[PDB]
């Protein structure tokens, strides 16, 4: 009679379909998903330092719009800008806005140091009804609106050395009045250029008088500029009017900081990977949640699913 | 598939084998039995875990990058930012697709290989005492009780013990 | 005696050489080419909407050079610019030319809507001998050359609201006269700046009087600018001379449109993939015809041939 | 190549087999014949068609991109536009090269595999009635007429019918 | 590994084989000897040299590119220059990692294959005159002096010469 | 008795660990390194034509700083800029500096051709104590500082045709004086604009009088501009002061030239691949020495080692 000995392998009743080189549909006993396709919808507040902009853009927090006073000197790994944010100070523009936003985002700090600029001969601390801070007329906290003193505005030729061991970021501006009357009322003379220089750079800007469409009832504008001053270099400001002066400098650092546009709520939770849709787990190598990411994140791909076989071909009875 | 055992000369898998991936069924004088083979099972598992160790929990940190969504029309610079990102995404998408296709082809092949290796090992062990029936089964030409079957599964079967009996049964008329 | 039974495989007398991981030349029974390397040399007019620029660049068709009047309000999937194209109107330049060309190409329309600008106090519809339309002196069809009325040019402060639900693209310009005489003859006063603004933007341009090398006998120049005005925003134009005014706006759309430089003839045929050398078949995954493509196209590679084996190793008798 | 049949123990291919990719030649009492094996042939063809289905007729649509040829010298921005494109083209060229090399290695191997699988199946089917001559041929030790050869090719050969005859012929002196 | 010879049924390698990669050891009436097999050795070497020919001495020339280090903070354009380069480097790093992993898996498999092919060739050559002991060794059931062993290694062994002797020794009681 | 015949394979006592698809550590008999990770630290002077900048930046060699006179008309495959380089002439800036540096680097030549500009009515060859050449006050060799002749500076309207078959690169500049006194002393009139034009382009620049922080005791500045003039086009220069004039043109070529920042010594040796760390061998497909390369170079990767198996699994006794 003897015996029979049969060699074999397992199978399961609930196999899964995967793709291979030679077949787009083959059933295996088990597989695992390699594409992360979901988020819970919250940005976790750990382990990255999150700064919720709330009503403030980064640039509004920089300049010091009165709704952004709570942001002074704060740092972040990720600044989160909300779509509801709006400006409520003097109407301004920033030539190159995207670059200023980027360099401050990447620096990751709003650390500000006041400096004693010698503004002899002008009135400091100009305010406006378009920039209300506690019911009082006000202005950007980090900027100094200079006007005539007793119907005189003498030529400014003001210096500030950098004898620190780090670079300084100066933010400043030019006021474009709505009319010739306004020009005279504020600066007591016809407009002329502003020149801001260092040993390695020079920027000159021309005030352009004229009405722009009113924004919060203001037809004038301020244009914002910036200058970086290296150690042992010197800032020089040369103006005969229309100068929105710096009050000091921002520190500029390098590191891992950035900025993201998102309306996702911040949660009390821990996740290494942030997207605008919320944090996502990072066990998988790929994800199809968002091309925009921050932190230790899976790589964005177009596929919504990629199944890796983790068992043999399934050959059911 | 490329070795020809799984989905090949082995007609189908065994849904009732739940304590291993590969194994043995037998019929002898004492009944019909099943036992998992742990070494082949672990060999396949170790290889698959090797692939997983190279894919899971291995992400790259990135911080400040470029913008990838835009509220205004700008022209040249924005066209370049968008093209760089679209370029990147298509290359990574290709890499992901190919990776899964190749890895899956290889997993199916390596698991087929482990089945074939166990079959070949068993065939050699049985020497002149058995014949291959073509379907992953051997006809064993001697009395082979539970301890005997166990000896085959454990690698302690001494073919010389049974050879005279087996040859007489095989080469009769 | 018995029998012999031999297992074997086919072979062919005309095998093909392919590359593998371990050998750069191995003969197989059959292969297929994966690189498209030829075109018939025509751009097929289907299924993409093709607009042959003929003598006109896109920007000339935009501004309304007299050879481009047939292009008014046309749309395209692909605008084809010919190397023979030339301008025959008032000599102009476009700071950022590449960006204006790109954004109009991508929008895919020359749809234009006239608007009633209030130009009280000046002469409209200035023409030139450098821009002939049906033997008569003329000018760009979409631009309005404003000059003095009875040796007066009063300050313009002209508004146009966008109460539409889409964005408007305005094209406008500044005239740079060849001499001080020309400045006075045209505008009756010394030159001064033009400021075009909205709630979110401001552009000011300074006319610069002087001779440039003559082009079609003209030593003056026009410089072209553009402004996009969003819904509920307002265009404001402030000038005391030298303004080449808009007559209205272009619609700006998003979609699949583009532009290509090619001298290939347009054919009556159907092909999804366009290159500057002509349409190409798109069965293959790769191509080495041109890095410039439009539509459903194989990917450009450097290889001129890549053979995929479609049969076994060929082992001839 | 990796299985060792095609360009290995099978000395060469058969140019006169035009109705399949794999098959059988025989010599017996009634003559010398050839027949294609359809199942092995279709198995190889199906796998190759699987590769083709993943490469042919699968292009991506792209529309407005960046400029890639330039009439004027410009410096920084143009250097970046050119570098992005050159970068992309080199990556895709690499992908194409590797894809073809890997796929071709695999096609040669899978076709070799199908030959080996057919050989192994036939060897097992013949049991103790034949011996492997080393060159892909079996010496069959019994009278095996056209219907008998047909039964082997069709999987209906009953080795028990011929075993006494075959053993007597094999194990004589 | 996938064929099951090297690190499988062959228990270990031979440190004392220095004139080839594969070969034969024997014991007979005249002693114990070792000889390299040149054809299998050269087959493996040729395949590995094929891989080397596609990787070594094959670099691409590049000339003027983009800047990749920066002394000043600039914002948008510099962010894009850095992202393009970081993107490129990560894609090439991925390609390099995968290339080495795949090529190494394949080298281990092709070398295992060449061992298995030599074993199979030898098994077939010996016909009914030997049995496979399961560990890469054959028990040869006839007197097989140095010239005889040489004939096996050279492919000139005539199994018919020894078959009567071998069958008598194999199938005794 | 019979015989035993055993099949086997070699092994070695000193195997090497490699990575595979299924195992990150497996020992093989032999392997080869695919990542070049070292340099000898010298840039080989062959086979590429190397130009060591020594104390000169490319732009200083272009303009003709007195320490760079030995560079006149030289060509290179690779210009090597040293970190010790410094300027010692009149303080200048270049808007777009990076682009001018790039286009000259890529052209690969400083070939210069003098031209006879008609500067009737002004004094040529202005010099300064900030630019010493052999103890004498001097100036940039390729630039011509024009000043008043007998307290007159008449309007310049100077032409130079390109009747060559190649393009011409013109370098020119605007002088920004430190004070109103300096303006009058040099040009005998109030400042006004400079316009440089061709048939296809126009550049106008405004001199801006004012003190900048002193550099080598100079509070004025020169700003550098460039213009390319095509065959059959014409350069036109229109100025009433402040013009730093061209003396001629640079040839502009296309080819394989570039520029690299490095402090590595130049050696008498032969290597195809240059990095800032020194030349590297190029046998291997990859390298982790530097992302910056020139010539036939391995591709930069992040890995410091990648071992390719060149033998079987090592299974020792
Ligand atoms: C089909 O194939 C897959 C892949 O092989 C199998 O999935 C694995 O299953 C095992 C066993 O359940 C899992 O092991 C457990 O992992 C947990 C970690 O979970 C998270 O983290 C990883 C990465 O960081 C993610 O990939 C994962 O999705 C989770 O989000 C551990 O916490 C577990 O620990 C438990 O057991 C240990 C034993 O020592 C104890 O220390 C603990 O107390 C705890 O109770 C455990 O290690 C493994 O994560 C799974 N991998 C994947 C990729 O999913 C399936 O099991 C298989 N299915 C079948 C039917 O066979
Ligand atoms: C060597 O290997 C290659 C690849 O396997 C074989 O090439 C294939 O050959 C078959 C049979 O001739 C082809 O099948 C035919 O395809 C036609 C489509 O042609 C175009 O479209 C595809 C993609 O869209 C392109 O790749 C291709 O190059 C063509 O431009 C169909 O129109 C054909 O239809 C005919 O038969 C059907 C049967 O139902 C009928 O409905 C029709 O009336 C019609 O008469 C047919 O399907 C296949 O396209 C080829 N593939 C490739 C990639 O080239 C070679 O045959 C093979 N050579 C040898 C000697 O074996
Ligand atoms: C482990 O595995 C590796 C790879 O297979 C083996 O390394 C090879 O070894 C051979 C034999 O020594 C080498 O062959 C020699 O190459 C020289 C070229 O050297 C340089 O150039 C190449 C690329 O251009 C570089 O990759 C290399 O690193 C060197 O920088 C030739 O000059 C040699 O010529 C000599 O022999 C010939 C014979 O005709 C004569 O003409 C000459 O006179 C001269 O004496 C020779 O060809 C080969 O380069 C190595 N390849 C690699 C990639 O390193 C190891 O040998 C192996 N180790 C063991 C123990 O097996
Ligand atoms: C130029 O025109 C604009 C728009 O017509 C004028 O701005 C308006 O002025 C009125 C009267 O002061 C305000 O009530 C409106 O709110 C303003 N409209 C907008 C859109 O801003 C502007 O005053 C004119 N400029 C001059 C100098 O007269
Ligand atoms: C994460 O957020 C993005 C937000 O853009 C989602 O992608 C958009 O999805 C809508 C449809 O739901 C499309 O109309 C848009 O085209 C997508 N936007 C872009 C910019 O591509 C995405 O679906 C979200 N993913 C998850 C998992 O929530
Ligand atoms: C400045 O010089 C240019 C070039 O010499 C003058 O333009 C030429 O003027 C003559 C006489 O009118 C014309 O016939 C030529 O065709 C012009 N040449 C070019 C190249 O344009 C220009 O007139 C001079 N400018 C002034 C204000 O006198
Ligand atoms: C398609 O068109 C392009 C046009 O540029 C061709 O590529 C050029 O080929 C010439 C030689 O014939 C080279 O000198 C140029 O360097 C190429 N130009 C570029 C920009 O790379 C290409 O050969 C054409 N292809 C086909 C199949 O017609
Ligand atoms: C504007 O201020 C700067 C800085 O205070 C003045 O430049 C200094 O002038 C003194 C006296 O001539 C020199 O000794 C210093 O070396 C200069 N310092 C720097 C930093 O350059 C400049 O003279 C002032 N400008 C005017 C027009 O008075
Ligand atoms: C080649 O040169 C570069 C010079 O940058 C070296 O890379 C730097 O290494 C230091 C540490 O030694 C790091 O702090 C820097 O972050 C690196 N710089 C950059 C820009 O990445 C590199 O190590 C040198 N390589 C060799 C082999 O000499
Ligand atoms: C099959 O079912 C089991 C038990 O319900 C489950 O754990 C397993 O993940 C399922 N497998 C697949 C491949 O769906
Ligand atoms: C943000 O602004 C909204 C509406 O302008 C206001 O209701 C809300 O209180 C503000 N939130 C914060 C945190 O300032
Ligand atoms: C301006 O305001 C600041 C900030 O409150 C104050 O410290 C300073 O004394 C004021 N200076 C003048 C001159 O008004
Ligand atoms: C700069 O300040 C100096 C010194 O007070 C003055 O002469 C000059 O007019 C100022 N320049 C400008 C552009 O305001
Ligand atoms: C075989 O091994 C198993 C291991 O659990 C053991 O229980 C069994 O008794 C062994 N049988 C024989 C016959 O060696
Ligand atoms: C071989 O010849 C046939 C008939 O002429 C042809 O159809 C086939 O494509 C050719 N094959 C190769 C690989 O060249
Ligand atoms: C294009 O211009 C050429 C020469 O300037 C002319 O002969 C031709 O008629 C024009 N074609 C069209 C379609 O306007
Ligand atoms: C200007 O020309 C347009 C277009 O032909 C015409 O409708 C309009 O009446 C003209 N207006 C004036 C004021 O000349
Ligand atoms: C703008 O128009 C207003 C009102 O007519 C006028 O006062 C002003 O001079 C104009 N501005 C310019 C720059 O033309
Ligand atoms: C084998 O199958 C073929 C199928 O065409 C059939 O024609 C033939 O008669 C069969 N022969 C035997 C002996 O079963
Ligand atoms: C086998 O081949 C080798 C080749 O060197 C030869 O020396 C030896 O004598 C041969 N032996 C036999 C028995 O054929
Ligand atoms: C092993 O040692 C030999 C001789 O010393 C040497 O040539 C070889 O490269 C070494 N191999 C490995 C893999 O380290
Ligand atoms: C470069 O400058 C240094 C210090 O300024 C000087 O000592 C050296 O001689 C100069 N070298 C050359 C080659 O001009
Ligand atoms: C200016 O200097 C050059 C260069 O040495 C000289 O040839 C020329 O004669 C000088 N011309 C005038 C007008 O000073
Ligand atoms: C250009 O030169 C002409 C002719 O001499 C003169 O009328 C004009 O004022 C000059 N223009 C400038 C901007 O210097």
């Amino acid at each position: 009679p003897g015996a029979t000995l049969c060699l074999g392998h397992h199978a399961v009743p609930n196999g899964t379909i995967v793709k291979t080189i030679t077949n787009d549909q083959i059933e295996v006993t088990n597989a695992t998903e390699l594409v992360q396709s979901s988020s819970t919808g919250e940005i976790c507040d750990s382990p990255h330092q999150i700064l919720d902009g709330e009503n403030c853009t980064l640039i509004d927090a920089l300049l010091g719009d009165p709704q952004c006073d709570g942001f002074q000197n704060k740092k972040w790994d990720l600044f989160v800008e909300r779509s509801k944010a709006y400006s409520n100070c003097y109407p301004y523009d920033v030539p190159d806005y995207a670059s200023l936003r980027s360099l401050v985002a990447s620096s990751g700090t709003l650390e500000f140091n006041n400096e004693s600029f010698n503004w002899t001969g002008v009135t400091q601390n100009g305010t406006s009804s378009a920039c209300i801070r506690r019911s009082n007329n006000s202005f950007f906290s980090r900027l100094n609106w200079l006007t005539h003193l007793k119907f005189k505005y003498p030529a400014l030729n003001v210096t500030m050395p950098n004898n620190e061991k780090f670079d300084k970021l100066y933010i400043w501006g030019v006021h474009h009045p709505g009319t010739d009357n306004d020009q005279i009322f504020l600066y007591a003379q016809a407009s002329g250029r502003i020149t801001v220089s260092t040993k390695r750079s020079q920027q000159t800007v021309i005030p352009n008088i004229g009405s722009r469409p009113r924004v919060r009832n203001i037809p004038s504008r301020i244009s914002i500029y910036w200058t970086i001053v290296k150690p042992g270099d010197i800032l020089l400001i040369n103006s005969t009017g229309n100068l929105i002066a710096p009050r000091g400098y921002f520190k500029i650092r390098s590191g891992k900081s950035s900025i993201m546009r998102s309306d996702a709520p911040i949660g009390k939770c821990n996740s290494e990977c942030i997207t605008p849709n919320g944090s996502i787990p990072n066990d998988k190598p790929f994800q199809n949640v968002n091309r925009i990411t921050y932190g230790a994140c899976p790589r964005y791909v177009k596929q919504n699913t990629l199944k890796l076989a983790t068992g043999m071909r399934n050959v059911p009875e | 598939g490329i070795f020809g055992a799984i989905a090949g000369f082995i007609e189908n898998g065994w849904e009732g084998m739940v304590d291993g991936w590969y194994g043995f069924r037998h019929q002898n004088s004492e009944g019909i039995g099943q036992a998992a083979d742990l070494k082949s099972t672990q060999a396949a598992i170790d290889q698959i875990n090797g692939k997983l160790n190279r894919l899971i929990g291995k992400t790259n940190e990135k911080f400040h990058q470029i913008e990838k969504e835009f509220s205004e029309v700008e022209g040249r610079i924005q066209d370049l930012e968008k093209y760089v990102e679209d370029t990147k995404i298509d290359l990574w998408s290709y890499n992901a697709e190919l990776l899964v296709a190749l890895e899956n082809q290889h997993t199916i092949d390596l698991t087929d290989s482990e089945m074939n290796k166990l079959f070949e090992k068993t065939k050699k062990q049985l020497r002149e005492n058995a014949e291959d029936m073509g379907n992953g089964c051997f006809k064993i030409y001697h009395k082979c009780d539970n301890a005997c079957i166990g000896s085959i599964r454990n690698g302690t079967y001494d073919h010389d013990v049974y050879r005279d009996e087996a040859l007489n049964n095989r080469f009769q008329i």
